[PDB]
């Protein structure tokens, strides 16, 4: 059939429900996520914080903030 | 062809249970409207009682004899249709080499479609290039960019059908007169007789014509088991 | 001159987010229930019937293709007999304005040249 | 062997389908989400891959 | 040189300029150069040249610019990126007068020696 | 290495002394996106498709050769996009030589 | 000279007609070949016994037919009559008369030109020839000009390279130097620290 | 076999008519759930020829 | 169907897919590396949470090398095109075809998973024991994944192999360059398996290999056996694109074919016999290191002799066409940075010019500019000359001038003073450093947060 003729027609033919893209974005997004969200985690888990303050393993300041 | 693998067993010939049990029909069928099965057994039915006929065959012409037989007689619009023909199988696993082409003789490019993916490395020594590949559409006379090579395609189309042996035996072959099957009969008691059978197939055929199980030891032959 | 202006005719500005109505409005994803349509959705997509489902290649709706003699369509040349010879005129693609949109006219010229080959 | 004919007139007049509206860089911030919390085929394939 | 020792079938220009000619020209618009170096409204074609009646192989170069600005525009008429200028001119200059040509070459050379040794040291 | 065709002087001498050599454009035409039309179903777009296809197309020269659409791979002869099954019938390479046998020659 | 000798497909016969090499278990039944040589008579011994074939007389009329009307063909027949045919010779015929199919150049449909484009065919041949010679020319033109380019890379490359030469020769110099002249090399200065 | 050893079967004896054994539109109606747990033990003769020959080995093994 | 599908170009655009979803997580483990080194003192990792960073830079390094630029210039243009060079109907192998692209996809899920579930510690994409085997699971979970990947890689070479016996037409460079890959790849990684089942018997069987009395630098021979025709077996491939994109584009015939071809065979063989260069610091025999930094410079012969006949292939072309396209400038680009990359690989060869740049971020930056840079650029070469036939849309890539500018600026921008802190010297795989480095590595963290916002103008 002519509608077979092409690999991935309704895309190549732009006809595709946009769905299709949207959810190759979002497995991209979930997968950075991996990186982000376990070190939310561990960092919280290993100091009760989410995310440090610049240099705030050193001596600061009086003043700093 | 070297492409081609071994030999089956039907490829020399069929066995006698896929003959038709409808001779009767079979012997008066058109050739146009036999399938391959009944093209067989009706070549091989009729054929063999010719050929096992020795009195006759002095008398009988080779017109005559390769139509009994089944074999067309040869004439340029066939040849060159099976020529043609044999030409694209031997292309299916074979090298593409030969003279180099120009307007008075293209280079022929067989093809079913309307098209075929060629490429062009130019002329032999230092007149060749590297391959430049071009898709060769019918109706055009093809020139290679480079060397000037001169290209065209070859349909192997004939009335809504691609050329094969059964279509070029079709169109040019004509059925002669009706098969008789007085023949078959007379032939079948000259060597089939008091229990011996030297045409089995003839034996079988006639069995068929009498109504399938008549002649002696037939429906034992007939009675399978599974 | 500009070419966009030769076919903005054909290009009539869309209504629809994606191309597509919500699914309310129109329901896009059942199978069309016109004739000889049964293979494409309402939208014009292949149906999941046609192509899993029910996939030919799974043993459903068994059609062989080839006829009793090994034949199948096969549809002939525009053949022209002339000059006491039997002639083939080939298809000619359509004009690239019918399937691209600019005009044919004022194409820069690319002469024809043997390919650059290193000598000596 | 089947008879189609050229063309057939549909029973209804809704033109559902046509080319895309212009659409801007963040357009499918909104439409993504419209579509999950909108459109049936979307939510009911989610509940049910959730539920098993 | 190619036209000069190599190949005699090619159409040979004169030389307007051995300098670019400098115009101001707009994205949309098409401009015709002329090749043969004879044209009264450089460096464009003024439709009375060998160009503009197809004499002798001379034929009008089509060119359109991208974007609109002032470009650069060939007047030796055998720069390689022809219309545009990319230093031919001064180039075909040099086989025309290889004295001069040594002069601003050692010139220019002398500047770069002494700048990229100044620096670097 | 490859130096392009040999030439004798003989072939470069023209039966008439207007002859120069053919302005024929050999740029195909102005291109852009294949744009669909909108009323077009699936199979119909890609019957538009496949008569957009640049390497189907050629440019006939004045004694009435074409000159097709040539690349250095075969990349660029299928289908563009590619099609699910694109050399069914399969690309011939053409090799030259200067062998010959008497069965193809007819006194 | 094909698998060992074994003939892909061969005949085979059996003396018992009712005889099943599937569903029989005995063991006295000996299979013949096809020339009806028996199985326990090895190939080396029966290749050699000389096999002919032997038609009905009432053929020989036929057989003699056949031999006048082709004479290249009355050698074969006149073997098969006199029953000195072995399957040897019958291949040899077989063979001999075998010929190949032909193809007409005179009934291929040619592509349309029309007679305008058929008279310019040796136009465009003196056409690709100047193109090629110009082709040829210009690649021994293009060849002697970029490749003598490059030798200007070679010198730029070997101007910018001396200048690191010549500083790296003068930072050697320099170090030469420290330990002898430069007041920044101190010695009796640096004392230990100790533990914190 | 249907392969160069041996060759088609004549139409007499042929049981699985391909017509019938495909076309498998709603199969599943017309074999039940008992039929479809049946079809798939008997899709697997193939892996069960094979562990009668191996297990034998394997519990002298053990 | 989308799983079940054998076709060898659709399963070639999952490749692509696939490597771009998985890239997003390496470039963003990237982005983590770089916000971190952008001062000295803790910026997004606590210093209770170090061995997060540990893990990351080994996920970066295993992610990008294993899971995004092979699946991508080994299995992604190569399953699509390789058929179609060779004038063959599909892949010699259709459902090892499909398998391969699964395995890698369940690979990948089972190290983002660990992520998640295991304590997060690093060991480097190198694994050197004995750190390695006293790791907790989450090493465990990454060796599955690399001997899962091993099995879809040595899968695919032998699917690439079987093309020398049915291709129809002439072996071009480009299908020369992938047989050569698959068989560096066959000899390859039977090696790697061995020595990455001692590292399992010696955290899961209790073997004692990698302690006293057995030889901890048993494990970087082996290891290296494969490391460096890895690295090869990654660049082949791109060599092979440069090839065909210069040819098609400047309408000129390859130069020096044989020459091409007889240099890839060259520098497998050479590739093959040149591992321990790795090794230089750890205080191998004086021969040893004379032979193995006398073989490693001999790879730059036949690897020169390919780029100056890609520049004559670039040289001469006619001025008419247009130049400026995306592929062509990124083919242009290739040559101007692997030449970087690679001058910068003699250097390091040298093994007492070796001694001070070993372990620091001179190397990160050599490998950088040819990978990171030169085969990612290879990759969207490729493709990008291959969009018509592809066919995909919906993003403005094939003529964006600014697109190649800024990323070609913001990446040198990056690991070009990656080159000055290895003569600093600035160690590798360390978070924490000198505030006398902090200028070039703050020059290094503004260049990696720009070239990721170049990648979202595309869309
Ligand atoms: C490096 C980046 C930058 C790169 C730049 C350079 C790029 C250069 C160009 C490269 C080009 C390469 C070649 C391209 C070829 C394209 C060919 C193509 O289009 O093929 C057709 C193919 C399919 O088209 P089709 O033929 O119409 O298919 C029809 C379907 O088969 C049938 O249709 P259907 O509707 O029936 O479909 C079924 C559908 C049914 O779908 C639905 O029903 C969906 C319903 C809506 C759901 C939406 C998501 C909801 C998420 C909720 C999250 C909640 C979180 C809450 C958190 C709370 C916290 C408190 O789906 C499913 O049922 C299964 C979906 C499974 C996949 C999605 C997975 C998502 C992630 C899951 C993560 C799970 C983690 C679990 C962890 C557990 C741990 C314990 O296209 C696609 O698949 C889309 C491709 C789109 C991109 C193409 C490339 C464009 C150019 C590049 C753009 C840049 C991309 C950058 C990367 C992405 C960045 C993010
Ligand atoms: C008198 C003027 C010259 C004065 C100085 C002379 C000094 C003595 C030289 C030897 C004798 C020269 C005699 C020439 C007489 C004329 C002969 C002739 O045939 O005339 C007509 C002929 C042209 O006639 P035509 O072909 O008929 O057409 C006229 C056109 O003008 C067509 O013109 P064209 O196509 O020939 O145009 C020339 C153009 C042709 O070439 C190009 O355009 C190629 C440009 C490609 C650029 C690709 C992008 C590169 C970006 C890289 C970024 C990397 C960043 C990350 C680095 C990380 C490092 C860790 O040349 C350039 O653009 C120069 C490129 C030079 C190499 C560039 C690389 C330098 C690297 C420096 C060291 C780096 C170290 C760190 C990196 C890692 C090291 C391992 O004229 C010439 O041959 C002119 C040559 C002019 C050369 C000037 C060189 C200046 C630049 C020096 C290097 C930069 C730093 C300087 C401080
Ligand atoms: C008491 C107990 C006693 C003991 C009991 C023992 C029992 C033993 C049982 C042993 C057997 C068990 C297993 C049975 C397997 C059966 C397979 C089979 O025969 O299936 C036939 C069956 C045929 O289906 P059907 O019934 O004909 O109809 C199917 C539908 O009509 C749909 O039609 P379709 O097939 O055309 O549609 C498929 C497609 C439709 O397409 C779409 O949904 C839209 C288009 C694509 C969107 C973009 C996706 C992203 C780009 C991916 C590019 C690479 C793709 C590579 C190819 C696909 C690989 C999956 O979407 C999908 O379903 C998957 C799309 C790709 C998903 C992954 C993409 C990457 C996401 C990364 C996110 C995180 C970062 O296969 C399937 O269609 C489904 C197979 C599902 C297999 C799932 C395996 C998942 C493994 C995951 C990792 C596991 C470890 C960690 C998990 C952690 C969880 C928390
Ligand atoms: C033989 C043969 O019949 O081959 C064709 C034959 C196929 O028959 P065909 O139909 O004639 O093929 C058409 C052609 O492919 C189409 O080819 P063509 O007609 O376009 O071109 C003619 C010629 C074009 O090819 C040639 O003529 C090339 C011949 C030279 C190849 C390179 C040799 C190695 C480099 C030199 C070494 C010198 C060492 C000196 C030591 C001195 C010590 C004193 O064809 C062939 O030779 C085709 C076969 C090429 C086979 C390549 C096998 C892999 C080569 C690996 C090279 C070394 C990699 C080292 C990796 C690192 C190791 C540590 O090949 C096969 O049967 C393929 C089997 C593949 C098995 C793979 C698994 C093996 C385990
Ligand atoms: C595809 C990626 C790739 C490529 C092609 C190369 C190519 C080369 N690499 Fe490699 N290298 C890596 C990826 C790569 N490398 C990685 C990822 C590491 C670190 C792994 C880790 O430690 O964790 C590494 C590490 C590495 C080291 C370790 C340094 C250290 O540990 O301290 C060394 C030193 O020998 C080295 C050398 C080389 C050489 C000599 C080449 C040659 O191939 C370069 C050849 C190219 C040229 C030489 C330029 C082109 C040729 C010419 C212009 C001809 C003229 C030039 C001359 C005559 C010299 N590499
Ligand atoms: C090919 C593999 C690859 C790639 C692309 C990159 C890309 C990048 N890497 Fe790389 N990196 C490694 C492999 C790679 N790296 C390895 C193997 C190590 C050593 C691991 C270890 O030490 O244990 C390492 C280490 C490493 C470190 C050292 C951390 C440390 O150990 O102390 C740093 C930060 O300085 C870094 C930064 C970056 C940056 C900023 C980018 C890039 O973000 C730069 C910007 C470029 C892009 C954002 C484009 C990338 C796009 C793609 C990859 C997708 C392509 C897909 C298609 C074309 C379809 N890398
Ligand atoms: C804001 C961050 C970037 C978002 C972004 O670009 O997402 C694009 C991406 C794909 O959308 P389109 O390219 O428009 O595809 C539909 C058919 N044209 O959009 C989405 O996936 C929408 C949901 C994003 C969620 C992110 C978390
Ligand atoms: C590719 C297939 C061929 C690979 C051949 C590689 C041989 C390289 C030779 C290198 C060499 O000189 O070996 C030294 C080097 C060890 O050196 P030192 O640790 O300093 O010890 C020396 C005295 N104690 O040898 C090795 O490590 C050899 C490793 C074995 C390689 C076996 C390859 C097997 C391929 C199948
Ligand atoms: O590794 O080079
Ligand atoms: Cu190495
Ligand atoms: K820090
Ligand atoms: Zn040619
Ligand atoms: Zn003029
Ligand atoms: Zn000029």
């Amino acid at each position: 059939n002519l509608e077979d003729h092409f690999d991935l027609a309704e895309y190549m033919m732009k006809m595709h429900n946009p769905m299709s893209e949207y959810l190759y974005w979002i497995a991209g997004f979930v997968s950075g996520l991996h990186g982000i969200l376990p070190l939310l985690h561990s960092n919280y888990y290993f100091s009760g914080m989410f995310l440090p303050r610049d240099n705030d393993n050193t001596q600061l300041c009086d003043d700093s903030w | 062809y070297r492409h081609w693998h071994r030999m089956s067993e039907d490829d020399w010939a069929l066995p006698l249970d896929s003959m038709p049990e409808d001779v009767k029909t079979l012997m008066a069928t058109p050739q146009t409207e036999r399938g391959f099965v009944e093209d067989y057994w009706y070549n091989r039915i009729r054929g063999e009682a010719t050929l096992l006929d020795p009195e006759a065959l002095p008398s009988k012409s080779y017109i005559a004899l390769a139509r009994d037989m089944g074999l067309q007689i040869v004439d340029e619009p066939s040849s060159h249709m099976m020529g043609l023909i044999e030409l694209y199988e031997y292309l299916r696993g074979a090298s593409f080499v030969g003279p180099f082409g120009t307007i008075e003789n293209p280079v022929l490019v067989p093809a079913v479609g309307q098209e075929r993916v060629v490429a062009c490395t130019g002329g032999v020594g230092d007149e060749e290039h590297f391959t430049l590949w071009f898709r060769c559409r019918e109706g055009f006379m093809y020139r290679c960019g480079e060397c000037d090579q001169i290209f065209m395609l070859v349909r192997l189309y004939y009335e809504d059908r691609y050329w094969t042996q059964t279509l070029v035996r079709d169109t040019f072959m004509s059925d002669g007169d009706m098969f008789d099957l007085k023949t078959l009969e007379r032939v079948h008691k000259m060597w089939n007789k008091d229990e011996m059978v030297r045409w089995e197939v003839g034996y079988w055929a006639q069995d068929y014509v009498l109504g399938k199980g008549v002649l002696p030891g037939m429906v034992e032959e007939h009675t399978r088991v599974n | 001159k500009s070419y966009y202006d030769d076919f903005k005719d054909r290009l009539k500005p869309g209504k629809y987010t994606q191309g597509r109505c919500p699914q309310s409005e129109g329901d896009y994803r059942q199978e069309s229930k016109t004739i000889g349509r049964e293979h494409l959705n309402d939208d014009g997509t292949r149906s999941k019937r046609y192509t899993v489902k029910e996939a030919d290649a799974l043993g459903y709706h068994y059609h062989p293709p080839i006829d009793k003699k090994g034949q199948v369509y096969v549809k002939g040349p525009n053949t022209v007999i002339e000059r006491g010879q039997t002639w083939i005129k080939g298809y000619e693609l359509p004009s690239m304005e019918y399937t691209y949109g600019p005009k044919q006219e004022d194409i820069p010229f690319y002469p024809r040249v043997k390919l650059n080959v290193w000598g000596n | 062997g089947r008879e189609l004919p050229e063309y057939v007139v549909l029973p209804h007049n809704q033109q559902r389908y046509g080319r895309d509206k212009s659409y801007s860089y963040f357009t499918c911030l909104w439409h993504f989400p419209k579509m999950v919390f909108t459109e049936k085929w979307c939510y009911t394939n989610i509940m049910w891959f959730v539920f098993w | 040189t190619w036209t000069e020792i190599w190949w005699e079938h090619d159409p040979t220009p004169k030389v307007a300029q051995y300098r670019p000619y400098v115009c101001t020209v707009e994205s949309g618009k098409v401009y015709w150069w002329c090749a043969c170096g004879e044209s009264k409204t450089q460096p464009w074609v003024d439709g009375h040249c060998k160009c503009s009646k197809r004499e002798g192989g001379f034929r009008p170069r089509r060119w359109e610019p991208e974007h609109d600005g002032v470009r650069l525009f060939c007047g030796c008429k055998s720069c390689f990126s022809s219309p545009t200028w990319n230093g031919g001119c001064f180039t075909k200059w040099m086989q025309s007068n290889p004295a001069g040509g040594m002069l601003y070459c050692f010139a220019a050379a002398f500047g770069f020696g002494t700048l990229t040794v100044y620096r670097k040291f | 290495i490859y130096e392009g065709q040999t030439v004798q002087e003989s072939e470069l001498i023209p039966q008439e002394d207007d002859w120069v050599i053919e302005e024929t454009n050999f740029c195909l035409g102005r291109n852009c996106y294949v744009r669909f039309r909108e009323e077009d179903d699936l199979a119909r777009r890609a019957l538009h498709q496949m008569d957009s296809q640049l390497n189907k197309m050629h440019t006939r020269l004045r004694d009435g050769t074409v000159i097709p659409y040539m690349s250095f791979h075969p990349d660029e002869m299928v289908d563009r996009p590619a099609p699910i099954h694109t050399f069914s019938e399969k690309p011939l390479l053409k090799w030259t030589w200067d062998e010959t046998y008497e069965e193809a020659y007819d006194d | 000279a094909y698998n060992g000798g074994y003939p892909f497909h061969y005949v085979v016969q059996y003396d018992d007609p009712n005889y099943d090499c599937e569903a029989d278990f005995e063991f006295e039944e000996i299979p013949r070949d096809e020339f009806g040589v028996p199985a326990h008579i090895p190939p080396e011994l029966s290749t050699q016994i000389r096999h002919t074939y032997y038609v009905p007389p009432q053929y020989y009329p036929f057989l003699k037919k056949l031999g006048e009307d082709t004479p290249e063909l009355k050698p074969y027949t006149d073997k098969l009559i006199m029953g000195d045919m072995t399957y040897d010779d019958y291949e040899e015929m077989f063979y001999k008369f075998a010929k190949p199919l032909k193809i007409y150049r005179s009934r291929l449909p040619l592509p349309y030109r029309t007679d305008e484009e058929i008279s310019q065919e040796k136009y465009v041949n003196w056409c690709g020839r100047w193109y090629s010679y110009r082709q040829r020319l210009q690649g021994d033109y293009y060849s002697r000009h970029y490749f003598r380019d490059w030798l200007i890379g070679v010198m730029l490359g070997m101007y910018l390279g001396n200048l690191c030469v010549q500083q790296h020769r003068q930072y050697r110099v320099d170090m030469k130097l420290f330990y002898l002249e430069a007041p920044e090399h101190k010695i009796n200065w640096v004392k230990p620290r100790g533990d914190l | 076999w249907p392969l160069w050893c041996g060759g088609g079967v004549p139409d007499k004896f042929i049981k699985i008519d391909p017509d019938v054994h495909f076309n498998l539109q709603g199969y599943r109606e017309r074999i039940g759930w008992y039929g479809f747990f049946t079809a798939f033990l008997q899709a697997n003769y193939h892996a069960f020829v094979y562990f009668v020959r191996f297990i034998p080995i394997n519990i002298a093994i053990f | 169907f989308y799983i079940l599908v054998n076709n060898n170009k659709r399963i070639g655009i999952y490749y692509i897919k696939l490597s771009i979803i998985i890239g997003i997580l390496g470039i963003v483990l990237s982005y983590i590396i770089r916000v971190e080194l952008y001062n000295s003192g803790n910026r997004i990792i606590k210093y209770d949470n170090v061995n997060y960073y540990n893990m990351v830079i080994t996920l970066h390094g295993l992610l990008m090398i294993f899971y995004i630029i092979m699946p991508g210039l080994y299995g992604g243009i190569p399953l699509y095109i390789l058929p179609i060079l060779s004038v063959i109907t599909d892949i010699v192998l259709p459902r090892i075809n499909n398998i391969s692209i699964i395995i890698v996809l369940i690979s990948y899920i089972v190290v983002i998973n660990s992520i998640v579930i295991e304590y997060n510690i690093g060991t480097g994409w190198t694994l050197y024991p004995p750190l390695s085997i006293i790791g907790t699971v989450i090493v465990n979970m990454i060796l599955y994944g690399l001997i899962i990947i091993g099995i879809s890689s040595i899968i695919s070479a032998i699917n690439f192999m079987n093309i020398l016996i049915v291709i129809d037409g002439i072996i071009y460079v480009y299908i020369w360059s992938i047989i050569i890959t698959s068989v560096l790849l066959i000899i390859s990684l039977p090696i790697l398996n061995g020595i990455l089942l001692m590292i399992l018997s010696d955290i899961y069987f209790n073997s004692i290999y990698f302690i006293l009395n057995g030889d901890v630098v048993l494990y970087q021979h082996l290891f290296w056996y494969f490391g460096h025709p890895e690295v090869y077996i990654l660049i082949l491939p791109a060599f092979g694109i440069i090839s065909i994109i210069l040819s098609v584009l400047n309408n000129k015939i390859i130069f020096g074919m044989k020459s091409m071809i007889l240099a890839i065979i060259m520098i497998s063989i050479l590739g093959s016999i040149v591992w321990a260069h790795h090794i230089y610091t750890v205080g191998l025999e004086l021969d040893t290191k004379i032979y193995f930094n006398n073989l490693t410079l001999i790879i730059s012969i036949p690897t020169g002799n390919k780029i100056y006949n890609w520049i004559i292939l670039y040289i001469g072309s006619y001025n008419i066409l247009y130049n400026g396209y995306q592929s062509l400038i990124f083919s242009i680009m290739f040559i101007i940075i692997f030449i970087i990359g690679g001058i910068t690989g003699i250097i390091i060869s040298i093994d007492i010019i070796d001694i001070g740049l070993h372990d620091t971020y001179y190397i990160v930056s050599h490998f950088h500019y040819i990978l990171s840079i030169g085969a990612v650029i290879s990759l969207l070469a490729g493709i990008l000359l291959l969009k018509d036939i592809i066919g995909y849309y919906n993003v403005i890539i094939k003529i964006n001038k600014y697109f190649g500018l800024l990323l070609f600026i913001n990446i040198n921008i990056i690991f070009t003073p990656q080159f000055i802190i290895g003569f600093n010297v600035m160690p590798r795989r360390i978070l924490e450093y000198s505030d006398n480095i902090i200028v070039w590595n703050l020059i290094s963290s503004i260049g990696s947060i720009s070239t990721i916002l170049i990648l979202l103008s595309i869309f």
